[PDB]
Protein backbone atom coordinates (compact mmCIF):
# COMPACT_ATOMS: atom_id res chain seq x y z
CA UNK A 1 0.00 0.00 0.00
CA UNK A 2 0.46 4.15 -0.29
CA UNK A 3 2.01 5.30 3.01
CA UNK A 4 0.15 8.31 4.23
CA UNK A 5 0.86 10.71 6.89
CA UNK A 6 1.83 9.95 10.48
CA UNK A 7 -1.00 11.36 12.65
CA UNK A 8 0.96 13.97 14.68
CA UNK A 9 2.53 17.32 12.53
CA UNK A 10 3.90 20.32 13.67
CA UNK B 1 -21.79 13.91 25.47
CA UNK B 2 -20.85 11.70 28.70
CA UNK B 3 -17.77 14.10 28.95
CA UNK B 4 -19.99 17.14 28.96
CA UNK B 5 -19.33 17.02 33.24
CA UNK B 6 -15.64 16.88 32.82
CA UNK B 7 -13.40 20.51 32.86
CA UNK B 8 -11.90 20.82 29.36
CA UNK B 9 -8.02 20.78 30.88
CA UNK B 10 -8.84 17.42 33.00
CA UNK B 11 -10.24 16.25 29.05
CA UNK B 12 -6.91 17.34 27.28
CA UNK B 13 -5.25 15.35 30.45
CA UNK B 14 -6.32 12.28 30.35
CA UNK B 15 -6.09 12.34 26.81
CA UNK B 16 -2.22 12.94 26.98
CA UNK B 17 -2.81 9.68 29.65
CA UNK B 18 -4.60 7.87 27.31
CA UNK B 19 -1.97 8.13 24.56
CA UNK B 20 0.39 6.88 27.23
CA UNK B 21 -1.42 3.56 28.16
CA UNK B 22 -2.18 3.25 24.32
CA UNK B 23 -6.37 3.49 25.39
CA UNK B 24 -7.08 5.23 21.78
CA UNK B 25 -10.76 4.70 22.08
CA UNK B 26 -10.27 6.38 25.57
CA UNK B 27 -8.27 9.02 24.11
CA UNK B 28 -11.02 9.38 21.14
CA UNK B 29 -13.43 10.12 23.29
CA UNK B 30 -11.62 12.74 25.69
CA UNK B 31 -10.85 14.59 22.57
CA UNK B 32 -14.54 14.66 21.43
CA UNK B 33 -15.16 15.76 24.62
CA UNK B 34 -12.61 19.08 24.54
CA UNK B 35 -13.37 19.91 21.26
CA UNK B 36 -17.34 19.64 22.34
CA UNK B 37 -16.48 22.69 25.23
CA UNK B 38 -16.37 25.14 22.31
CA UNK B 39 -13.36 26.32 22.62
CA UNK B 40 -10.17 26.41 19.50
CA UNK B 41 -7.75 23.75 19.59
CA UNK B 42 -4.20 24.68 19.86
CA UNK B 43 -1.51 22.51 17.67
CA UNK B 44 -0.65 20.21 20.79
CA UNK B 45 -4.36 20.10 21.17
CA UNK B 46 -5.20 19.52 17.54
CA UNK B 47 -2.46 16.64 17.53
CA UNK B 48 -4.00 15.05 19.95
CA UNK B 49 -7.41 14.12 18.17
CA UNK B 50 -5.85 13.20 15.02
CA UNK B 51 -3.86 10.49 16.99
CA UNK B 52 -6.54 9.22 18.92
CA UNK B 53 -9.18 9.11 15.46
CA UNK B 54 -5.88 8.15 13.47
CA UNK B 55 -5.58 4.81 16.12
CA UNK B 56 -9.04 3.83 16.57
CA UNK B 57 -9.64 3.97 12.91
CA UNK B 58 -6.54 2.44 11.87
CA UNK B 59 -7.58 -0.37 14.02
CA UNK B 60 -10.91 -0.34 11.71
CA UNK B 61 -9.13 -0.25 8.56
CA UNK B 62 -7.07 -3.17 9.45
CA UNK B 63 -9.64 -5.13 10.18
CA UNK B 64 -11.87 -4.33 7.25
CA UNK B 65 -8.83 -5.07 5.10
CA UNK B 66 -8.14 -8.56 6.62
CA UNK B 67 -11.84 -9.63 6.55
CA UNK B 68 -12.56 -8.06 2.80
CA UNK B 69 -10.06 -10.37 1.33
CA UNK B 70 -11.05 -13.44 3.42
CA UNK B 71 -14.46 -12.33 1.80
CA UNK B 72 -13.32 -12.02 -1.73
CA UNK B 73 -11.35 -15.66 -1.60
CA UNK B 74 -14.61 -17.35 -0.21
CA UNK B 75 -16.38 -15.49 -3.36
CA UNK B 76 -13.82 -16.99 -6.00
CA UNK B 77 -14.19 -20.10 -8.92
CA UNK B 78 -14.09 -23.19 -6.83
CA UNK B 79 -13.96 -21.81 -3.50
CA UNK B 80 -16.63 -23.03 -1.16
CA UNK B 81 -19.34 -20.68 0.60
CA UNK B 82 -18.89 -20.69 4.16
CA UNK B 83 -22.63 -19.08 4.58
CA UNK B 84 -23.24 -15.30 5.40
CA UNK B 85 -20.63 -15.04 8.58
CA UNK B 86 -17.91 -13.33 6.35
CA UNK B 87 -19.85 -10.62 4.93
CA UNK B 88 -21.96 -9.87 8.31
CA UNK B 89 -18.80 -9.40 10.73
CA UNK B 90 -17.38 -7.04 7.94
CA UNK B 91 -20.56 -5.50 7.54
CA UNK B 92 -20.31 -4.86 11.47
CA UNK B 93 -16.57 -3.66 11.13
CA UNK B 94 -17.90 -1.39 7.91
CA UNK B 95 -20.73 0.66 10.02
CA UNK B 96 -18.35 0.72 13.30
CA UNK B 97 -15.66 2.33 10.85
CA UNK B 98 -18.37 4.58 9.13
CA UNK B 99 -19.93 6.18 12.44
CA UNK B 100 -16.00 6.78 13.55
CA UNK B 101 -15.42 9.20 10.18
CA UNK B 102 -19.54 10.46 11.05
CA UNK B 103 -18.01 11.63 14.60
CA UNK B 104 -15.12 13.15 13.29
CA UNK B 105 -16.58 14.61 10.46
CA UNK B 106 -19.11 16.04 12.41
CA UNK B 107 -16.72 17.95 15.03
CA UNK B 108 -15.14 19.42 12.03
CA UNK B 109 -18.16 21.22 10.51
CA UNK B 110 -19.41 21.72 13.73
CA UNK B 111 -17.57 23.73 14.56
CA UNK B 112 -13.75 23.25 13.85
CA UNK B 113 -13.14 24.51 10.43
CA UNK B 114 -15.13 27.77 10.29
CA UNK B 115 -14.03 29.14 13.58
CA UNK B 116 -10.07 28.22 12.23
CA UNK B 117 -8.83 31.52 11.89
CA UNK B 118 -4.88 30.69 10.84
CA UNK B 119 -4.04 28.87 7.88
CA UNK B 120 -2.35 26.22 9.87
CA UNK B 121 -5.66 25.25 11.78
CA UNK B 122 -7.47 25.39 8.95
CA UNK B 123 -5.18 23.38 6.57
CA UNK B 124 -5.13 20.65 9.66
CA UNK B 125 -8.57 20.62 9.46
CA UNK B 126 -9.26 20.82 5.94
CA UNK B 127 -6.46 17.75 5.58
CA UNK B 128 -8.43 15.92 8.36
CA UNK B 129 -11.78 16.05 6.50
CA UNK B 130 -10.19 14.99 3.30
CA UNK B 131 -9.00 11.99 5.30
CA UNK B 132 -11.73 10.85 7.10
CA UNK B 133 -13.84 11.32 3.50
CA UNK B 134 -11.19 8.95 1.93
CA UNK B 135 -11.67 6.43 4.89
CA UNK B 136 -15.36 6.40 3.76
CA UNK B 137 -14.45 6.21 0.31
CA UNK B 138 -12.36 2.55 1.10
CA UNK B 139 -15.25 1.13 2.13
CA UNK B 140 -18.09 2.99 0.00
CA UNK B 141 -19.87 1.22 -3.56
CA UNK B 142 -23.22 2.03 -4.42
CA UNK B 143 -23.81 5.31 -5.61
CA UNK B 144 -22.43 7.31 -2.90
CA UNK B 145 -18.93 6.50 -3.72
CA UNK B 146 -18.40 9.11 -6.12
CA UNK B 147 -19.91 11.87 -3.72
CA UNK B 148 -17.90 10.84 -1.11
CA UNK B 149 -14.62 10.90 -3.22
CA UNK B 150 -14.95 14.36 -4.53
CA UNK B 151 -16.14 15.43 -1.19
CA UNK B 152 -12.55 14.20 0.13
CA UNK B 153 -11.11 16.23 -3.22
CA UNK B 154 -12.86 19.40 -2.37
CA UNK B 155 -11.61 19.51 0.92
CA UNK B 156 -7.92 18.56 0.50
CA UNK B 157 -7.80 20.83 -2.91
CA UNK B 158 -9.15 23.80 -0.30
CA UNK B 159 -6.60 22.71 1.98
CA UNK B 160 -3.76 22.50 -1.08
CA UNK B 161 -4.82 25.90 -1.97
CA UNK B 162 -4.26 27.55 1.48
CA UNK B 163 -1.50 25.87 2.01
CA UNK B 164 -0.04 27.51 -0.88
CA UNK B 165 -0.76 31.08 -0.63
CA UNK B 166 0.31 31.06 3.23
CA UNK B 167 2.73 28.11 4.65
CA UNK B 168 6.37 27.59 3.41
CA UNK B 169 7.05 24.28 1.05
CA UNK B 170 8.62 22.26 4.05
CA UNK B 171 5.69 22.78 6.42
CA UNK B 172 4.90 19.90 7.63
CA UNK B 173 1.04 20.32 8.10
CA UNK B 174 1.70 21.60 4.06
CA UNK B 175 3.58 18.07 3.22
CA UNK B 176 1.67 15.88 5.11
CA UNK B 177 -1.54 17.10 3.50
CA UNK B 178 0.24 16.93 -0.12
CA UNK B 179 1.42 13.25 0.58
CA UNK B 180 -2.37 12.43 1.64
CA UNK B 181 -3.56 14.06 -1.44
CA UNK B 182 -1.80 11.86 -3.83
CA UNK B 183 -2.51 9.10 -1.50
CA UNK B 184 -6.22 9.70 -2.51
CA UNK B 185 -5.40 9.97 -6.29
CA UNK B 186 -3.70 6.99 -6.48
CA UNK B 187 -5.41 4.85 -4.52
CA UNK B 188 -8.90 6.32 -4.45
CA UNK B 189 -9.74 8.72 -7.54
CA UNK B 190 -7.48 5.98 -9.93
CA UNK B 191 -5.47 9.24 -10.75
CA UNK B 192 -1.80 7.71 -10.85
CA UNK B 193 -0.48 10.77 -12.95
CA UNK B 194 -1.75 12.89 -10.94
CA UNK B 195 0.05 11.13 -7.62
CA UNK B 196 2.99 11.05 -9.47
CA UNK B 197 3.41 14.58 -10.48
CA UNK B 198 2.18 15.88 -6.78
CA UNK B 199 4.64 14.27 -5.40
CA UNK B 200 7.75 15.12 -7.22
CA UNK B 201 6.73 18.44 -6.94
CA UNK B 202 6.28 18.53 -3.51
CA UNK B 203 9.36 16.65 -2.42
CA UNK B 204 11.28 18.64 -5.19
CA UNK B 205 10.26 22.00 -3.85
CA UNK B 206 10.67 20.56 -0.10
CA UNK B 207 14.03 19.77 -0.60
CA UNK B 208 14.61 23.47 -2.17
CA UNK B 209 13.87 24.93 1.30
CA UNK B 210 15.18 23.12 3.51
CA UNK B 211 18.41 25.24 3.84
CA UNK B 212 15.87 28.01 5.96
CA UNK B 213 15.12 25.09 8.95
CA UNK B 214 16.28 24.85 11.81
CA UNK B 215 17.52 21.48 13.21
CA UNK B 216 14.25 21.05 15.21
CA UNK B 217 12.25 22.32 11.71
CA UNK B 218 14.65 20.06 9.60
CA UNK B 219 13.98 17.15 11.26
CA UNK B 220 9.89 17.11 10.65
CA UNK B 221 9.74 18.43 7.21
CA UNK B 222 12.57 15.30 6.35
CA UNK B 223 10.43 12.28 7.73
CA UNK B 224 7.32 13.50 5.37
CA UNK B 225 9.24 14.08 3.15
CA UNK B 226 11.03 10.22 2.92
CA UNK B 227 7.50 9.15 3.03
CA UNK B 228 7.03 10.83 -0.65
CA UNK B 229 9.99 9.52 -1.79
CA UNK B 230 8.93 5.80 -0.66
CA UNK B 231 5.58 6.36 -2.59
CA UNK B 232 7.31 7.07 -5.69
CA UNK B 233 9.38 4.35 -5.55
CA UNK B 234 6.31 2.31 -5.20
CA UNK B 235 4.13 4.45 -8.23
CA UNK B 236 7.05 4.34 -10.65
CA UNK C 1 -27.46 -11.07 25.82
CA UNK C 2 -27.03 -9.38 22.53
CA UNK C 3 -25.69 -12.64 21.42
CA UNK C 4 -28.43 -14.46 22.00
CA UNK C 5 -29.73 -14.47 18.22
CA UNK C 6 -26.87 -15.59 16.13
CA UNK C 7 -26.16 -19.44 16.42
CA UNK C 8 -23.51 -20.98 18.21
CA UNK C 9 -21.45 -22.25 14.92
CA UNK C 10 -22.02 -18.36 13.74
CA UNK C 11 -20.20 -16.77 16.85
CA UNK C 12 -17.67 -19.48 17.12
CA UNK C 13 -16.83 -19.01 13.47
CA UNK C 14 -17.03 -14.45 13.97
CA UNK C 15 -14.38 -14.93 16.88
CA UNK C 16 -11.88 -16.97 14.31
CA UNK C 17 -12.00 -14.13 12.24
CA UNK C 18 -12.23 -11.32 14.93
CA UNK C 19 -9.13 -13.05 16.48
CA UNK C 20 -7.38 -12.96 12.54
CA UNK C 21 -8.45 -8.93 12.81
CA UNK C 22 -7.37 -8.58 16.24
CA UNK C 23 -10.59 -7.56 17.32
CA UNK C 24 -10.25 -9.47 20.55
CA UNK C 25 -13.14 -7.41 22.22
CA UNK C 26 -15.39 -8.73 19.50
CA UNK C 27 -13.80 -11.80 20.12
CA UNK C 28 -14.46 -11.87 23.68
CA UNK C 29 -17.94 -11.23 23.24
CA UNK C 30 -18.73 -14.12 20.39
CA UNK C 31 -17.30 -16.26 22.52
CA UNK C 32 -19.13 -14.85 25.41
CA UNK C 33 -22.54 -15.13 23.28
CA UNK C 34 -21.00 -19.15 22.46
CA UNK C 35 -20.84 -19.98 25.76
CA UNK C 36 -24.08 -18.80 27.28
CA UNK C 37 -25.39 -21.08 24.35
CA UNK C 38 -25.44 -23.74 27.25
CA UNK C 39 -23.15 -26.32 25.31
CA UNK C 40 -19.98 -27.49 26.39
CA UNK C 41 -16.56 -26.56 24.66
CA UNK C 42 -14.44 -28.27 22.57
CA UNK C 43 -10.83 -28.06 23.11
CA UNK C 44 -10.58 -25.09 20.71
CA UNK C 45 -13.56 -23.54 21.64
CA UNK C 46 -11.78 -23.04 24.90
CA UNK C 47 -8.96 -21.76 23.60
CA UNK C 48 -10.85 -18.85 21.42
CA UNK C 49 -12.53 -18.19 24.88
CA UNK C 50 -9.03 -17.77 26.76
CA UNK C 51 -7.23 -16.24 23.80
CA UNK C 52 -10.08 -13.62 23.62
CA UNK C 53 -10.30 -12.47 27.15
CA UNK C 54 -6.22 -12.81 27.72
CA UNK C 55 -5.90 -9.97 25.08
CA UNK C 56 -8.68 -7.94 26.44
CA UNK C 57 -7.82 -7.97 30.20
CA UNK C 58 -4.13 -7.91 29.29
CA UNK C 59 -4.42 -4.18 27.54
CA UNK C 60 -6.31 -3.21 30.39
CA UNK C 61 -3.42 -4.66 32.84
CA UNK C 62 -0.94 -3.35 31.09
CA UNK C 63 -2.57 0.68 30.89
CA UNK C 64 -3.24 -0.29 34.87
CA UNK C 65 0.52 -0.54 35.31
CA UNK C 66 1.18 2.71 32.76
CA UNK C 67 -0.98 4.43 35.26
CA UNK C 68 -0.29 3.34 38.69
CA UNK C 69 2.96 4.25 38.17
CA UNK C 70 2.41 7.60 37.01
CA UNK C 71 -0.03 7.80 39.83
CA UNK C 72 2.72 6.57 42.53
CA UNK C 73 5.48 9.17 41.22
CA UNK C 74 2.72 12.38 41.62
CA UNK C 75 2.66 11.25 45.39
CA UNK C 76 6.38 11.21 45.47
CA UNK C 77 8.20 13.51 47.92
CA UNK C 78 8.79 16.86 46.20
CA UNK C 79 6.34 15.91 42.92
CA UNK C 80 3.80 18.50 42.23
CA UNK C 81 0.61 17.49 42.93
CA UNK C 82 -1.41 17.54 39.51
CA UNK C 83 -5.47 16.95 40.76
CA UNK C 84 -7.43 14.35 40.71
CA UNK C 85 -6.78 13.35 36.88
CA UNK C 86 -4.56 10.04 37.57
CA UNK C 87 -5.94 8.74 39.97
CA UNK C 88 -9.78 9.50 38.28
CA UNK C 89 -8.35 7.60 35.33
CA UNK C 90 -6.58 4.52 36.88
CA UNK C 91 -9.68 3.88 38.74
CA UNK C 92 -11.54 4.09 35.43
CA UNK C 93 -8.95 1.26 34.11
CA UNK C 94 -9.29 -1.08 37.06
CA UNK C 95 -13.37 -0.92 37.31
CA UNK C 96 -13.16 -2.08 33.23
CA UNK C 97 -10.56 -4.67 33.89
CA UNK C 98 -13.06 -5.72 36.82
CA UNK C 99 -15.64 -5.67 34.94
CA UNK C 100 -13.75 -8.11 32.80
CA UNK C 101 -12.78 -10.35 35.45
CA UNK C 102 -16.58 -10.57 36.78
CA UNK C 103 -17.66 -11.84 33.59
CA UNK C 104 -15.48 -14.28 33.04
CA UNK C 105 -15.52 -15.57 36.90
CA UNK C 106 -19.52 -15.66 35.93
CA UNK C 107 -19.51 -17.81 33.24
CA UNK C 108 -16.98 -19.97 34.49
CA UNK C 109 -19.42 -20.35 37.76
CA UNK C 110 -22.49 -20.76 35.53
CA UNK C 111 -21.95 -23.43 34.16
CA UNK C 112 -18.20 -23.98 32.82
CA UNK C 113 -16.74 -25.38 35.91
CA UNK C 114 -19.28 -27.97 37.22
CA UNK C 115 -20.69 -28.76 33.52
CA UNK C 116 -16.83 -29.83 32.91
CA UNK C 117 -16.92 -33.36 32.51
CA UNK C 118 -13.09 -33.74 31.70
CA UNK C 119 -9.47 -33.44 33.67
CA UNK C 120 -8.74 -31.61 30.84
CA UNK C 121 -11.40 -29.52 30.87
CA UNK C 122 -12.17 -29.11 34.39
CA UNK C 123 -8.49 -28.23 35.54
CA UNK C 124 -8.47 -25.49 31.87
CA UNK C 125 -11.57 -23.90 33.91
CA UNK C 126 -10.07 -23.92 37.35
CA UNK C 127 -6.65 -22.55 36.24
CA UNK C 128 -8.83 -19.59 34.27
CA UNK C 129 -10.43 -19.04 37.35
CA UNK C 130 -7.52 -18.74 39.91
CA UNK C 131 -5.45 -16.55 36.87
CA UNK C 132 -8.58 -14.02 36.94
CA UNK C 133 -8.95 -13.71 40.65
CA UNK C 134 -5.51 -13.04 39.93
CA UNK C 135 -5.76 -10.39 37.72
CA UNK C 136 -8.60 -9.13 40.37
CA UNK C 137 -6.02 -9.65 43.33
CA UNK C 138 -3.34 -7.27 41.31
CA UNK C 139 -5.57 -4.29 42.10
CA UNK C 140 -7.13 -5.08 45.16
CA UNK C 141 -6.48 -3.49 47.80
CA UNK C 142 -8.74 -2.94 50.98
CA UNK C 143 -10.25 -5.46 53.24
CA UNK C 144 -11.42 -8.09 49.97
CA UNK C 145 -7.66 -8.08 48.95
CA UNK C 146 -6.77 -11.20 50.98
CA UNK C 147 -10.29 -12.84 49.98
CA UNK C 148 -9.79 -11.96 46.04
CA UNK C 149 -5.81 -13.75 46.69
CA UNK C 150 -7.23 -16.91 48.91
CA UNK C 151 -10.15 -17.25 45.95
CA UNK C 152 -7.61 -17.42 43.53
CA UNK C 153 -5.42 -19.92 45.59
CA UNK C 154 -8.60 -22.20 46.29
CA UNK C 155 -9.01 -22.44 42.55
CA UNK C 156 -5.10 -22.92 41.38
CA UNK C 157 -4.76 -25.42 44.65
CA UNK C 158 -8.15 -27.50 43.19
CA UNK C 159 -6.94 -27.69 39.50
CA UNK C 160 -2.93 -28.85 41.12
CA UNK C 161 -4.84 -31.82 42.23
CA UNK C 162 -6.72 -32.82 39.57
CA UNK C 163 -3.65 -32.05 37.24
CA UNK C 164 -1.67 -34.28 39.31
CA UNK C 165 -3.75 -36.97 39.60
CA UNK C 166 -5.17 -37.37 36.14
CA UNK C 167 -2.63 -35.61 33.90
CA UNK C 168 1.23 -36.59 32.49
CA UNK C 169 3.80 -34.14 33.80
CA UNK C 170 4.32 -32.65 30.10
CA UNK C 171 0.69 -32.02 29.66
CA UNK C 172 0.14 -28.32 28.45
CA UNK C 173 -2.75 -27.42 30.95
CA UNK C 174 -0.84 -28.90 33.44
CA UNK C 175 2.26 -27.33 32.60
CA UNK C 176 0.48 -23.68 32.42
CA UNK C 177 -1.05 -24.44 35.25
CA UNK C 178 1.66 -24.71 37.30
CA UNK C 179 3.64 -21.86 35.89
CA UNK C 180 0.42 -19.33 36.57
CA UNK C 181 0.45 -20.78 39.84
CA UNK C 182 3.99 -20.18 40.74
CA UNK C 183 3.62 -16.43 39.22
CA UNK C 184 0.60 -16.06 42.03
CA UNK C 185 2.86 -17.56 44.37
CA UNK C 186 5.80 -15.11 43.79
CA UNK C 187 4.25 -11.97 42.54
CA UNK C 188 0.77 -12.19 44.65
CA UNK C 189 1.20 -13.71 47.90
CA UNK C 190 4.76 -13.15 48.73
CA UNK C 191 5.91 -16.83 48.62
CA UNK C 192 8.45 -16.89 47.05
CA UNK C 193 10.04 -20.12 48.29
CA UNK C 194 6.90 -22.16 47.22
CA UNK C 195 7.10 -20.42 43.77
CA UNK C 196 10.52 -21.61 43.02
CA UNK C 197 10.01 -24.88 44.83
CA UNK C 198 7.12 -25.50 42.46
CA UNK C 199 8.65 -24.30 39.16
CA UNK C 200 11.46 -26.48 39.65
CA UNK C 201 9.57 -29.49 40.79
CA UNK C 202 7.40 -28.68 37.51
CA UNK C 203 10.21 -28.23 34.89
CA UNK C 204 12.45 -31.27 36.37
CA UNK C 205 9.29 -33.87 36.04
CA UNK C 206 8.45 -32.77 32.50
CA UNK C 207 12.08 -32.90 31.56
CA UNK C 208 11.82 -36.56 32.89
CA UNK C 209 8.35 -36.98 30.36
CA UNK C 210 9.38 -35.50 27.31
CA UNK C 211 10.28 -39.25 26.31
CA UNK C 212 7.12 -40.28 25.87
CA UNK C 213 6.15 -37.18 23.40
CA UNK C 214 5.56 -36.99 19.47
CA UNK C 215 7.02 -34.06 18.19
CA UNK C 216 3.56 -32.35 17.90
CA UNK C 217 3.66 -32.68 21.32
CA UNK C 218 7.01 -32.30 22.69
CA UNK C 219 6.96 -28.23 21.17
CA UNK C 220 3.78 -27.30 22.96
CA UNK C 221 5.47 -28.21 26.20
CA UNK C 222 8.90 -27.11 26.15
CA UNK C 223 7.68 -23.89 25.19
CA UNK C 224 5.81 -23.38 28.58
CA UNK C 225 9.01 -25.30 30.32
CA UNK C 226 10.97 -22.38 28.96
CA UNK C 227 8.83 -20.07 30.79
CA UNK C 228 9.67 -21.93 33.94
CA UNK C 229 13.29 -21.82 33.36
CA UNK C 230 13.26 -18.29 32.58
CA UNK C 231 11.18 -17.15 35.69
CA UNK C 232 13.31 -19.15 38.11
CA UNK C 233 16.36 -17.37 36.47
CA UNK C 234 14.65 -13.72 37.93
CA UNK C 235 13.86 -15.49 41.17
CA UNK C 236 16.98 -17.28 42.20
CA UNK D 1 7.88 -8.88 35.69
CA UNK D 2 7.33 -13.13 35.97
CA UNK D 3 6.09 -14.63 32.65
CA UNK D 4 2.76 -16.57 33.22
CA UNK D 5 1.66 -18.73 30.62
CA UNK D 6 0.53 -17.53 27.05
CA UNK D 7 -3.30 -17.92 26.40
CA UNK D 8 -4.03 -20.67 24.53
CA UNK D 9 -2.92 -24.30 25.14
CA UNK D 10 -2.83 -27.96 23.71
S1 LIG E 1 1.83 21.42 17.45
C1 LIG E 1 3.24 21.12 18.52
C2 LIG E 1 3.23 19.60 18.71
C3 LIG E 1 4.14 18.78 18.05
C4 LIG E 1 4.08 17.41 18.24
N1 LIG E 1 5.07 16.59 17.55
C5 LIG E 1 4.91 16.00 16.24
C6 LIG E 1 4.86 17.07 15.15
C7 LIG E 1 6.14 15.13 16.03
N2 LIG E 1 6.26 14.15 17.11
C8 LIG E 1 3.11 16.84 19.12
C9 LIG E 1 2.94 15.46 19.42
C10 LIG E 1 1.91 15.16 20.29
C11 LIG E 1 1.47 13.79 20.83
N3 LIG E 1 1.37 12.78 20.09
N4 LIG E 1 1.18 13.69 22.26
S2 LIG E 1 1.17 16.66 20.73
C12 LIG E 1 2.22 17.66 19.75
C13 LIG E 1 2.28 19.04 19.55
S1 LIG F 1 -7.27 -27.77 21.95
C1 LIG F 1 -6.58 -27.92 20.30
C2 LIG F 1 -6.10 -26.50 19.98
C3 LIG F 1 -4.76 -26.15 20.02
C4 LIG F 1 -4.38 -24.84 19.75
N1 LIG F 1 -2.96 -24.53 19.77
C5 LIG F 1 -2.22 -24.06 20.93
C6 LIG F 1 -2.13 -25.14 22.00
C7 LIG F 1 -0.82 -23.75 20.40
N2 LIG F 1 -0.89 -22.78 19.32
C8 LIG F 1 -5.36 -23.86 19.40
C9 LIG F 1 -5.12 -22.49 19.08
C10 LIG F 1 -6.25 -21.74 18.80
C11 LIG F 1 -6.35 -20.26 18.41
N3 LIG F 1 -5.69 -19.37 19.00
N4 LIG F 1 -7.24 -19.91 17.31
S2 LIG F 1 -7.61 -22.80 18.95
C12 LIG F 1 -6.68 -24.22 19.38
C13 LIG F 1 -7.05 -25.53 19.66
C1 LIG G 1 -22.63 11.13 0.63
C2 LIG G 1 -21.49 11.36 1.62
C3 LIG G 1 -20.89 12.77 1.49
N1 LIG G 1 -21.16 13.35 0.19
N2 LIG G 1 -22.01 11.27 2.95
C4 LIG G 1 -21.73 10.17 3.84
C5 LIG G 1 -21.84 8.83 3.52
C6 LIG G 1 -21.56 7.86 4.49
C7 LIG G 1 -21.65 6.36 4.21
S1 LIG G 1 -23.02 5.65 5.15
C8 LIG G 1 -21.19 8.25 5.78
C9 LIG G 1 -21.10 9.61 6.09
S2 LIG G 1 -20.68 10.47 7.53
C10 LIG G 1 -20.86 12.06 6.86
C11 LIG G 1 -20.66 13.39 7.56
N3 LIG G 1 -20.40 14.56 6.75
N4 LIG G 1 -20.73 13.47 8.81
C12 LIG G 1 -21.23 11.91 5.55
C13 LIG G 1 -21.37 10.56 5.14
C1 LIG H 1 -14.38 -10.85 47.44
C2 LIG H 1 -14.05 -11.39 46.05
C3 LIG H 1 -14.04 -12.93 46.02
N1 LIG H 1 -13.84 -13.50 47.33
N2 LIG H 1 -15.08 -10.97 45.15
C4 LIG H 1 -14.89 -9.98 44.13
C5 LIG H 1 -14.31 -8.73 44.33
C6 LIG H 1 -14.21 -7.84 43.24
C7 LIG H 1 -13.57 -6.46 43.38
S1 LIG H 1 -14.85 -5.19 43.16
C8 LIG H 1 -14.69 -8.21 41.99
C9 LIG H 1 -15.28 -9.47 41.82
S2 LIG H 1 -15.98 -10.27 40.45
C10 LIG H 1 -16.39 -11.73 41.28
C11 LIG H 1 -17.08 -12.96 40.71
N3 LIG H 1 -16.92 -14.21 41.41
N4 LIG H 1 -17.78 -12.88 39.68
C12 LIG H 1 -15.98 -11.59 42.59
C13 LIG H 1 -15.38 -10.34 42.87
Amino acid sequence: RSHSSPASLQ
Amino acid sequence: GAMGSMERASLIQKAKLAEQAERYEDMAAFMKGAVEKGEELSCEERNLLSVAYKNVVGGQRAAWRVLSSIEQKSNEEGSEEKGPEVREYREKVETELQGVCDTVLGLLDSHLIKEAGDAESRVFYLKMKGDYYRYLAEVATGDDKKRIIDSARSAYQEAMDISKKEMPPTNPIRLGLALNFSVFHYEIANSPEEAISLAKTTFDEAMADLHTLSEDSYKDSTLIMQLLRDNLTLWT
